[PDB]
This record gives C-alpha cells, sequence and structure tokens, in this order.
C-alpha cells in the first residue's frame, strides 16, 4: 500500500564459500531512525527450513543472547547491512530485515544464503 | 477524492498568513501524546522549534523551518507517539496541507 | 524459557473460518504485544497484525481486514486469530511473535507456527 515503509533486500540469493565474508544489503523507503533514544527501529532475522524465524539482531546493531559475534549488523537511517564474517555451514539460511518503527510493520523479500 | 491516509487527529488546523496553528480541542499531557515535525523520509526536522500557546492549548509552526515546501504549499508532517515508551509503531502519522501564500 | 506453542496443523474448504491459538508462558501475557504473521510457501513473511492483551487494543494491516481478527484471552494467556472466507490464496504457515516492549516491540519470541492448508 501507499505510504507504507518499504524495504528492499538485495541480494536475492547468494552462494559463498565457508570461511568467507558477506554482505546483505536493506534499503528502507523511510527512516528508521528515533531521536528518542538514538535507535534505528530495525531488526535481522534467520530462518532455517522447517523453524519459525530466529532474531539474530535489534536496533539495527545489538545481537540477541547466544547470537555469534560474526554476525554484525550495520547502518543508519534508511540503509542497513547485515555482515557474516567467516561464514559456517550452521549459517546456511534465508535472511530477512523487518522494520518495526512504523505501521504497518514490514519485511524485506528475504536472501538466500548457499554454498558453491 | 484525492485518498487520504490520516487518522482523526483532535484538533483543528488553521494555516494563517504568519503561521500554520492547530488547535486542540482539549487539555492533555504532551508527554503521553507529543508531537514531532518531520520531512518527506520520516525523519524530526531538527532546525524546526514549535511553540505551545498555554492559554488556549494551540501548536504553532512557522512554515519556513517545520514544513516541506512544495509547489502549490507547505506539505505539514506531524508523527505523535507516547514518550514513555519504546514502542514507535503505535504511533499516529498525519500528512497536512496549507496552501500557497505571499 | 519464555515460549509460545500454537495448536495443530489445520485442513479445511474453502468459505469456512478457522480459529488458531497461541499460547504464551515464561514472561507478563499483559505486558507485550502479540503479533501474528504470514508465510506463503517460498513468499517470505507478511505482517498481519497485533493485538495488546492487556486492554484488547488491536492494529491490523489493512490487507487483512476483515480477514484476520485477533483475540485474547488473559486467565489462559492464550492470544487467538480468526481467519475468514477462507480462500487458496490464504494457505499458508502463519506464526504468533511476543512484541517485547521492553525493547520496542521486536519479535524476539516465535512460536512454531501453524500450517493451515485450503483446499476443495
Amino acid at each position: 500500500e501507499t505510504g507504507d515503509t518499504v524495504m528492499t533486500q538485495s541480494p536475492s540469493s547468494l552462494a559463498v564459500s565457508a570461511g568467507e565474508t558477506l554482505t546483505i544489503n536493506c534499503k528502507s523507503s523511510q527512516n528508521l531512525f528515533s531521536s528518542r533514544n538514538q535507535k534505528n527501529y530495525l531488526a535481522w532475522f534467520q530462518q532455517k527450513p522447517g523453524q519459525s524465524p530466529t532474531l539474530l539482531i535489534h536496533w539495527a546493531s545489538t545481537r540477541q543472547s547466544g547470537v555469534p559475534d560474526r554476525f554484525i549488523g550495520s547502518g543508519s537511517g534508511t540503509d542497513f547491512t547485515l555482515t557474516i564474517s567467516s561464514v559456517q555451514a550452521e549459517d546456511l539460511a534465508i535472511y530477512y530485515c523487518q522494520q518495526y518503527y512504523n505501521s504497518p510493520l514490514t519485511f524485506g523479500s528475504g536472501t538466500k544464503l548457499e554454498i558453491k | 477524492l484525492p485518498q487520504s491516509e490520516n487518522p482523526a487527529f483532535p484538533g483543528t488546523l488553521i494555516c494563517d498568513k504568519d503561521e500554520v496553528r492547530i488547535e486542540f480541542s482539549s487539555r492533555f499531557d504532551m508527554e503521553k501524546w507529543n508531537p514531532s515535525v518531520v520531512d518527506t523520509l520520516g525523519s524530526e526536522i531538527l532546525s524546526c522549534t514549535y511553540a505551545l500557546d498555554l492559554e488556549r492549548f494551540v501548536l504553532k509552526f512557522p512554515y519556513e523551518t517545520c514544513t516541506i515546501k512544495v509547489v502549490g504549499g507547505y506539505q505539514v508532517n506531524i508523527r505523535v507517539g507516547d514518550t514513555t515508551t519504546d514502542v514507535r509503531y503505535k504511533d499516529d502519522m498525519y500528512h497536512f496541507f496549507c496552501p500557497a501564500i505571499q | 524459557q519464555v515460549q509460545l506453542q500454537q495448536s495443530g496443523a489445520e485442513l479445511v474448504k474453502p468459505g469456512s473460518s478457522v480459529k488458531i491459538s497461541c499460547k504464551a508462558s515464561g514472561y507478563t501475557f499483559t505486558s507485550d504485544d502479540m503479533h501474528w504473521i504470514k508465510q506463503q510457501p517460498g513468499n517470505g513473511l507478511e505482517w498481519i497484525g497485533w493485538i495488546y492483551p492487556g486492554n484488547d487494543d488491536t492494529k491490523y494491516n489493512q490487507k487483512f481486514n476483515g480477514k484476520a481478527t485477533l483475540t485474547a484471552d488473559k486467565s489462559s494467556s492464550t492470544v487467538y486469530m480468526q481467519l475468514s472466507s477462507l480462500t487458496s490464496e490464504d494457505s499458508a504457515v502463519y506464526f504468533c511473535a511476543r512484541g517485547d516492549l521492553n525493547y520496542g516491540g521486536s519479535m524476539d519470541a516465535w512460536g512454531q507456527g501453524t500450517s493451515v492448508t485450503v483446499s476443495s
């Protein structure tokens, strides 16, 4: 719908070898930064087949407890990235960005991460 | 008619020659329903400082520093939310318009 | 310890309605939002709405207006989503997720999902 915050995620799919570093991009059509608390209202989720999505990152850069420090969220305003340094076989999943600054809440279309 | 997503606003909009005014229909606690003026991308306009007339409870915004100039006038983007919570997706978003003046 | 348990898979006919449940534990039920999310097979995630069980406030994605109805029961700490006028496009996995108001409503805990298939 018009006026909704659009999340444009890229690439749609990526193929990488174990140990390499990669970055996934999320662009917002609206600013997600709250001057009140100085936080970007953007989250990153990981979803493996047959499981529910897992919250990796909130406030665009703060890892959930137990999330390895090789997941790095960065960016501000409208431009955000999720970087995986030293990718591992257990990191194979679909990754989604989502904004929770404005209603309706919206997700990126997702990035499917593969090997080879 | 040209569609508008504006929810109800408990106030009255007056586009004066000097300024934009929003007269609130009742007095309320500004901390729990607080307006901020934002640009087209939703970022707060840091150069915008509005005034609150405490006698009649009226918000006053200057055209030059608090609105987005457009060909036919001025867009006024107001986000209102409870400042006692971190939950921003419950905020209300309003897009008002004032016509061009001399 | 925070857990969200959703009801089992549903297989129903077009035109009917279904009511799926999400029982929450490990946190103050009335303090947080409960969001619902739709996932069509292979088509990512789509936000449906949230309900605040504290006062039964709701907010809907307008795409799901009249399609989804959110309710909550405080005694059983259970949130229900009712989907009506089911069509083939409603076949999907539906998740509930806690909107943790301490952190701005971020969806930090999810149910296992409820598959709902609609076929004639």
